[PDB]
Formats: structure tokens, C-alpha cells, sequence
DNA sequence: AGGGACAAAGGGCTTTCCATTTATT
């Protein structure tokens, strides 16, 4: 053997979500889907920044955006679609033999666990992050191939076994192993209260007027699709000293917290992906980690 | 005898709007004539022309500043620096609802053409986006200019793109005549001699630069001849209108 | 300006009118065109870490070479062959394909894979023209990041950002 | 030792109030609710500045907003909801090494003293700030999880001891010491008199034709939600030479008086927070000051 | 037949250079 990696590898995104929408309904009548519009308010506060104690007697005027439920309704509705696309072993760039000897060494993995966790992240409502916190009772409705399901309450942190998720997981794992696609329409109902606050996605913008801006399609509040795609890829529980699931990254990096878990101890992607090619047998978990990175996709430079 | 297929209200989410280094907005016509060639390779239907509208379009971000997408670490040897954010390179995003119209010749039954289009729409991407919702296509037949009006008015809510031509250059024309450009072709500069990094290994390669033109967004029900609203390949690495300059 | 020309040629010192550093910073692909230089065509220049030298006024080589059409004046050879040979030995070709878009195009009975690169004249002429002629439908965007000293001298000298055309179509109410 | 704080730290809100609503009811009939709408009037008084004595003869004309009770009703009703969210030590931005070693130093604080005052500021009627002045009798009704409490007369400047506020404080402290949430529904009744003046929250406007613009929700007079939350956390009586309670703030500053009570004498939040991480022993009374700042939230980064 | 030498290719860490001119609806 003694074969080295090409300069650029490229794998597409096998899990395609769309940007969700926000609606205000009632827990009784879930048909009055009124949109939730983004306003603009101006608020007077104090500075109180670290240091600069000399300027601790003045006020700062700040303009922000906001999105609240109206006082007549008390239920948040979130609508989006999720598409699962198979053929996860075809390369886009830098195929050669490097991809074939990796495909023939990773054809005996556990797609059932990966599909079960990918569905269970949608089922538990991990795609909400501030909308889930404070809600009394959540209710998820999944429509896949004219077979409607409904869930009541799941535990977000621990992957608990149940017979409802296993059917959809077995449907997904047949697509991810062979060829084809499967689309599922997901609706989420949250009971919050009369006049509560909902939380859309915040922009990475440099506007000179607003201190905070929220994402909106034609005025109605929404979340980013690449934001929603992070919760599905939160399946990584196999890193060293594992406590909580993290997102699937090639270095296992959470830049929000400022630490990198998987990198630095010969456990990242670019060691295991060479060891699997060069004949070394892997454990059951780092065979799943590489395949989860392939389902995530991405380019990989030299 | 020419046939037409029309798809209405195609929701695309996450289109990278950087068409060139000086134009950020709608994707150009070359994307939509590449989409027809992609359909011709994947399905088998020979497509010679393509028209397109714009029901809704919105580039995300503020008015004069577009938003930046966050980046993740995707490179070999970036272990030491992985805890810190990332270097950031520019690419904007946009969200829109479009209407597409092809011009095919099929010479067969019409109840399998819709199925062949629908088997492709669920797979492909419109300029790197994600197709969320689309209406069922239908087949239209026109013979002369009197029967052509039917296929023109079929897609009523629309804003088609017609050619306008360049007078001297894009900057002075944009300032004087109030028009916004679109790349309609590429000019090649120098052949790449080492093809071990290309994605074909057999096709010859050339470094190229964009070449611009000026366009006009027009109501589809206020166009006299429909052939000025079509786009096709043909010229030296370039696209052009069938019915000439409007 | 020979004392600055030899200092720029003692460095890396490349001169181009078509590059790929305006798309991705990690590119290092430089193209100089012969058929496009004219009486007002402005070019760009790259050296490692954007290292330069002043001329007892605050001007580097890039600020001198674009003012009063000096680049054509050395290029046409009206300042002698003492500096024209040094100018012609400066602009060389530098070809790289990594981290760039590669698309196909339909030629006559076949395909052609091609790589779009950026234009150095268009960016500078666009920013310096639309401002004076009061065109207020643009996007102001700076490239280089926190340290713009890594792409081009034209990145470093004007930090205010280039102007890009807005191409947002109107929509149906 | 001597670990520095990370450059990005963030703490979310743990107290979520909603924007209040105003209604007009009679004192002996608590169900005939009608809206208090906002109108516009034009006033023609004189002008007087501490400059320009020459222009003391020209009556200026102003256009203001106003809201009053009708002449057949004499009781103002204020309605809002307050939500208390637990897990007050988990950081949003910023990981461990700092918040984890701050949690083990702020573990043994007295949550009962904080949770008593946070409910006593709602029960006494400090959440009104102009409708309290000139009222014959106030009456507050607090509803939590099918349990109703009524409060008639409570001193505001003094934190008195009674038997019914401590029944809610033991529920609030259980949420603030653990995980979960609890919801209070608060209704205030004040007997002002027929045709009296009610006071909504003003709005920050820039050069409007109106000299005074009031906040409104679909034409009904309301109060700002961040104005409601300022009255709840007015619990701070631990600064040097303490006379009256002020709001919880890292510099203890009020912008009306133009003075910072806590800043400038090595007593502020950032000096106290860095000392507690490095191993210094905090006083029993300013441990609740640092803990109240994490409930408020904000930015604490270099 | 196999540790040891002979020299390469990755990889962490440590510099390093380096400066505008803001209206737009």
C-alpha cells in the first residue's frame, strides 16, 4: 500500500433541512395560524461594562428587535421539512482510490444507531434551544410518506429507547445504506403563555442602526436552516471523557465554549481516516464517527 | 413542434448570491442554462432554451451590508488552533421563490414527462440551494405567435429577465441608464497544464474571467414577443437571447 | 523610483491584473494580461506581508504607480529602457488551482472545465467611480479580515471596502 | 493559579416578565373589564427656560398623549405574568475553568433571602411607580398552580415578615436552587377615583410631532416589560452607607441621581467575582449580590 | 536477519507586518 491522501476531498450534505417558520395558534384550535412579526423597540439602560468604572453614571440608548406572542394566543407553532438523501459514499472531488479503499473498509457499520439518533434529535425537540426552555408541554407531529405520527414528551439529554422512533429510523437507515431519498414534514407545538417571548435567529450583520437584528422572511420571524442543521448532527457521545453530546466536527471543536475535545490526542478525523485506509481495524464507535462526518459532509484540504 | 413545461412557485432556501466579485443579488442566467444541461444529462430530455422569473427574492442581512456565514475548521493540520473561532472568507446568502419554464421536444406521451421532471426536481439544487416546495408541472403546446401567448400568460405572477445590451461599459451605463448587470459568459485566459487536481482528468482546462451585460426585469404579461425572454448557449463561452436584443 | 523598484524586486514582488486572492485568501494565483493594459488600466501588486517602502511623503510603490497614469508611462517605454526592462521583468505568471470554483461549460461538441478568477481593475475603478458620481445602491464590503495585510497592497491602502452592485429584483406584492 | 476570565461570557435572564395591561373596573365589581385607550390632545401653555429671559411672553404649543379612566369607573386593573427559570449557574457563552469554579464557590448562598424579596417586591405593589401615588387602597392577587393569594397592605421600603409571602418564597427558592420553572399571574387593583389619570410607559422617539408618546398594544395603554422587571430586583441594601434599596447592577449605579454607589471603592461585581475564583472567602451578604447578578445576566468579559 | 544510522514531511509555537474618507432612505 503506502498511499497518501489527495489535496482536496469533497462530500456533499446528505441531510437537508429548510428554514422553519413561526406561527401563533391555540392549544385547542390549531388552525388559526397567525404569523409572528418582528418589531423594533428602543430601550434605555446603564453601561456597566468590565473596567471603565469612570463611565458608570451614564446611560446608553439601544435599539433592538423583538418578537412576542400576541395576548390572545398561547401556543407557538414551528414548521419545517427535513430531507434525507442516500448514496453517502460517492465523492465529489479527489476520489481516486483513497475513497474506494475507505468505502470497502466502512461497509459494515451501524446505520441503525446513527439513523435513530438523527430522528430522535428531531423528535425530542432539540431544534428549539430557547423555545423549549420555559415551555410547559411540547407536542411534535411528523408526517413521512402519508403515515402521520405524533409524540408527547421525550428526554433530550439521554437517548431512551422507544418503539415509535424505531420505525422511522428503520425507514431512514434503508435510504442511507442504499439509494434514494425520504422527506419528513415536522411541526412543533409549544405551550408558553399569553404574551410570552419567542426566539428567532440573530444575524451576523454590521448595521449601524440596530444593536440586535432578527431573521425574517417578509416580516415573519424565522430560524436559519444551517442553524437547524446543527441539532440533527448532535449525536457525538464517543469522545474522551464524554459527558454531553456535542456536534459532529472533524476536530470535535465547540468554539462557543472555547475548547476542542477530539483534537490533540490522535483521536480526530485525519488520523482515523488514514488508519482505516492503512489496514488498522477500528472500534465500533470511531467507525460510526467517520461515517457521521461523511453524512455531515464538507471539504477536506491538504 | 416545440413543447413547454412550467414549474410554478419553487421555494429555494440558502442561495449563495455572490455571482461575481462586483455583483451580489440574483443568480445569473448561466446558472439556469446550466440547470437545463444538468437535466439533459441526468434525465435524457433534450433542452434548447430556458426562461425564468422571480416571484420573491431577498438577500439576508441589512440594507447595505450583507450577513456573514460562520465558518468551521475543515483542514488537515488545524489541530492546535481549533478551539478558537475560524478565519472568515466572504460569501452571502439569499432566500427566494422562483418560477421556471423550459422548452423541450419529447415526441411521446405527456403522462410520463411530468413524472420524469418530478423525479429530477426532488434531487437537484437551484444554485446551491434547497428546494422546499414546488407545484406540479404541466405541458403546454404552441405553434405560432398567436398560440405562444398562452404559454407566456400561463405563468402570470412573474418578473422575467430580458436583455438590454451594453453601450460603452457597465459602470457608466449603470449610472446613466439605471440598469443593473449580470454575467452572461466567461473569457478564457490561460490553459492549465497539470490536470491532477481537476475533477475530470480528461477535459482540457482554462483560467477564465467573467464578462458582463445589462438586463431588465419586466412584467411577463407586458412583453410583445416571448422569444426575447428566453436564454440559450451557443456563442463563444457565452449565453444569448433567442429573440435578439430587446 | 528605481530605489523602490529594486526594493520591490528584492522581495517576492509580483504585479497582476487578474488574481484569485479577492475570492479566497489562501489562493496565491496571479495572472497578468497583455491585451488589456491601456491608458487608464490600474493593476495590483503582491509581496509577502505587504512589506513596502516610503518615498519621504507617505507613499509606497502602489500609490506612485497608479497616480497620473505612471504605469503606462513606464510601460510604453517613454521613460527609457532603464526602468521599462525592470517593469517587464516584474509582472510574471503564477498559476494555482486549489480552493477555487471549477465549473463546466458547453463548447461546440464537448465540455470545458473552467475556473473563474477576479479582476483587479474592475474593483478599484468601481469603488473610485461610484462614490464621486453619487450611486447609492451598493454593498460596502471589506476583504482581508482583521489583517488585510495578507491579500494585496490595494487591500491595505484602502480599508473602507469595495463597492458591489445590488442586484435584488422587485417582487410581486 | 490566577486564571483570567474568558473574553466571552454571557448569562441569560432567569426572571421573565411580560408587558402589563391596563383595564378599568369598579371596586365592588371585579369582572366588568374595559380597555383604557390612549388619546392625543394639544396644550397651549407658556415657555420658560433657565436662559432666554427675553422670550417669556410667547405661549408655546405642544401635542401630547394621555390616558384616563372613564367617569363611571374608579378602579385601575393591571395584569401581567412572571416566569422564574432555574439553573442559574450554567453559562451560555464561555465554558468551564471559570464558571465551574465559580459555581462551587457560590453553592452555599442563601436563596431564601433572595426569593423572599423577589416576591415581596411584587406583593407589596412596587411594580406600579406612578399609579401607587394617590391611591386609597391597593389589592394584589397572585395565582400560582391552582392556588390564589391576596395581599392588602404591605410596607414597601421595609421588608416585613408575614406568613403568605413565605409560602411562595419556598416555591421560588426550590426552582432557583435546582431546575425547572414556575409561573405567577399577578393582578393589581387600585382605587384611584372617577376620571383620574393613569400612567403608561413612555416611548423613546426621535423628533416626532408629539412631545410625549405613550406605549400602546393595539391602541390599549400598556407598560414596558423591562420596566416591570426593574421593580422586582430592587433588593440591594448592602452597599456602603445603605439607606434605601436600589436595583441589582454590577456598579450599583442609578442614572437619575448621576452616582454609582458600588463602583470606585473595591466593592463592585468584577472585583468580587475575580477574588472568589482565586480562593478568597466571600462575606455572607455579598454572596447574594453576585448571585443576583447572574439572575439578571449581562456581559462579564475582558 | 533486524536494531541502528541517514535523512525526509508533518507539525506545534513564535514571530511579523501593518494602517480609510463616510453619505446613503
Amino acid at each position: 500500500t503506502k498511499l497518501k491522501a489527495p489535496a482536496v476531498l469533497a462530500y456533499s450534505r446528505k441531510i437537508n433541512p429548510t428554514n422553519a417558520l413561526m406561527f401563533a395558534v391555540n392549544w385547542s384550535d390549531r388552525d388559526n395560524t397567525t404569523a409572528v412579526m418582528v418589531g423594533t423597540k428602543t430601550v434605555a439602560g446603564t453601561q456597566s461594562v468590565r473596567g471603565n468604572p469612570n463611565d458608570a453614571d451614564k446611560g446608553n440608548i439601544q435599539t433592538v428587535n423583538f418578537a412576542n406572542l400576541p395576548h390572545n394566543k398561547n401556543t407557538l407553532l414551528v414548521k419545517y421539512n427535513v430531507k434525507f438523501v442516500g448514496d453517502v459514499f460517492k465523492a465529489e472531488l479527489g476520489g481516486g482510490e483513497y475513497s474506494n479503499t475507505l468505502q470497502t473498509a466502512l461497509e459494515n457499520t451501524d446505520f441503525g444507531t446513527l439513523a435513530y439518533r438523527y430522528v430522535y434529535n428531531i423528535a425530542a425537540g432539540r431544534t428549539l434551544w430557547r423555545n423549549r426552555v420555559g415551555a410547559e408541554s411540547i407536542e411534535t407531529v411528523i408526517t413521512v410518506n402519508d403515515q402521520t405520527f405524533t409524540f408527547s414528551d421525550l428526554l433530550v439529554n439521554e437517548f431512551d429507547e422507544d418503539v415509535d422512533v424505531a420505525e422511522i429510523a428503520d425507514m431512514v437507515a434503508g435510504v442511507l445504506s442504499g439509494e434514494g431519498f425520504v422527506t419528513l414534514k415536522v411541526e412543533h407545538y409549544m405551550l408558553l403563555g399569553e404574551g410570552s417571548e419567542v426566539f428567532p435567529s440573530q444575524e451576523f450583520v454590521e448595521n449601524s442602526k440596530l444593536s440586535k437584528q432578527l431573521f425574517d422572511l417578509n416580516g415573519q420571524a424565522a430560524m436559519h436552516d444551517q442553524k437547524i442543521g446543527n441539532a440533527i448532527r448532535t449525536i457525538d457521545t464517543w469522545y474522551e471523557d464524554a459527558t454531553t453530546p456535542i456536534a459532529v466536527e472533524p476536530y470535535g471543536s465547540v468554539v462557543r465554549n472555547g475548547v476542542a475535545y477530539r483534537a490533540g490526542n490522535k483521536t480526530d478525523l485525519f488520523t482515523l481516516m488514514d488508519g482505516a485506509v492503512n489496514g488498522k481495524s477500528l472500534t465500533e464507535e470511531d467507525q460510526m464517527f467517520v461515517t457521521a462526518n461523511l453524512i455531515r459532509g464538507g471539504v477536506f484540504g491538504g | 413542434m416545440r413543447k413547454f413545461i412550467i414549474v410554478k412557485n419553487v421555494k429555494v432556501d440558502g442561495i449563495n448570491a455572490k455571482s461575481s466579485d462586483i455583483t451580489v443579488g440574483m443568480p445569473p442566467a448561466t446558472t439556469f442554462c446550466g440547470l437545463g444541461e444538468t437535466m439533459s444529462i441526468k434525465t435524457g430530455i433534450v433542452v434548447k432554451a430556458v426562461s425564468y422569473g422571480s416571484v420573491k427574492f431577498e438577500v439576508r442581512g441589512s440594507r447595505f451590508n450583507t450577513s456573514v456565514t460562520k465558518f468551521a475548521w475543515q483542514d488537515r493540520g488545524n489541530g492546535g488552533k481549533a478551539n478558537n473561532n475560524s478565519p472568515i472568507q466572504p460569501k452571502p446568502l439569499a432566500d427566494g421563490v422562483f418560477t421556471l419554464c423550459f422548452e423541450v421536444e419529447w415526441e411521446d406521451c405527456a403522462e410520463v414527462l411530468v413524472d420524469k421532471v418530478t423525479n429530477f426536481i426532488n434531487t437537484a439544487r437551484i444554485a446551491g440551494g434547497t428546494i422546499a416546495s414546488f407545484n406540479k408541472p404541466f405541458v403546454k403546446v404552441a405553434k405560432d405567435a398567436e398560440e405562444l401567448a398562452s404559454v407566456k400568460n400561463a405563468m402570470m405572477p412573474c418578473y422575467v429577465v430580458v436583455d438590454c445590451g451594453v453601450e460603452v461599459n457597465i459602470f457608466e451605463d449603470a449610472v446613466n441608464r439605471k440598469l443593473q448587470p449580470m454575467v452572461n459568459g466567461y473569457k478564457k485566459l490561460e490553459k492549465i497544464v497539470d490536470n491532477k487536481h481537476m475533477r475530470d482528468k480528461f477535459t482540457p482546462a482554462y483560467l477564465a474571467t467573467p464578462t458582463y451585460t445589462m438586463i431588465g426585469y419586466k412584467m411577463v404579461s407586458n412583453v410583445d414577443n416571448f422569444d426575447q425572454a428566453l436564454w440559450q448557449y451557443g456563442e463563444n463561452t457565452k449565453v444569448k437571447t433567442i429573440g435578439g436584443i430587446y | 523610483i528605481k530605489e523602490m523598484i529594486e526594493d520591490f524586486i528584492s522581495k517576492g514582488g509580483l504585479i497582476f491584473t487578474h488574481s484569485g486572492r479577492y475570492t479566497n485568501t489562501n489562493n496565491s494565483c496571479f495572472i497578468f494580461n497583455k491585451n488589456d493594459i491601456g491608458v487608464d488600466t490600474k493593476v495590483d501588486m503582491y509581496t509577502p506581508k505587504s512589506a513596502g517602502i516610503k518615498n519621504e511623503e507617505g507613499e509606497n510603490l502602489w500609490q506612485v504607480l497608479n497616480k497620473a497614469n505612471m504605469f503606462y508611462r513606464i510601460y510604453s517605454g517613454e521613460l527609457g529602457e532603464e526602468l521599462q526592462y525592470l517593469l517587464k521583468s516584474c509582472c510574471t505568471a503564477k498559476e494555482d488551482v486549489t480552493t477555487l470554483p471549477q465549473i463546466y461549460f458547453k463548447n461546440g461538441e464537448g465540455y470545458d472545465i473552467l475556473v473563474p478568477i477576479g479582476n483587479a481593475h474592475n474593483l478599484i475603478s468601481g469603488t473610485e467611480y461610484l462614490w464621486e458620481h453619487k450611486y447609492y445602491n451598493t454593498f460596502t464590503q471589506k476583504l482581508g479580515g482583521s489583517n488585510p495585510q495578507n491579500c494585496t497592497h490595494a487591500c491595505n491602502k484602502m480599508r473602507g471596502g469595495f463597492k458591489q452592485f445590488n442586484c435584488t429584483p422587485p417582487q410581486v406584492e
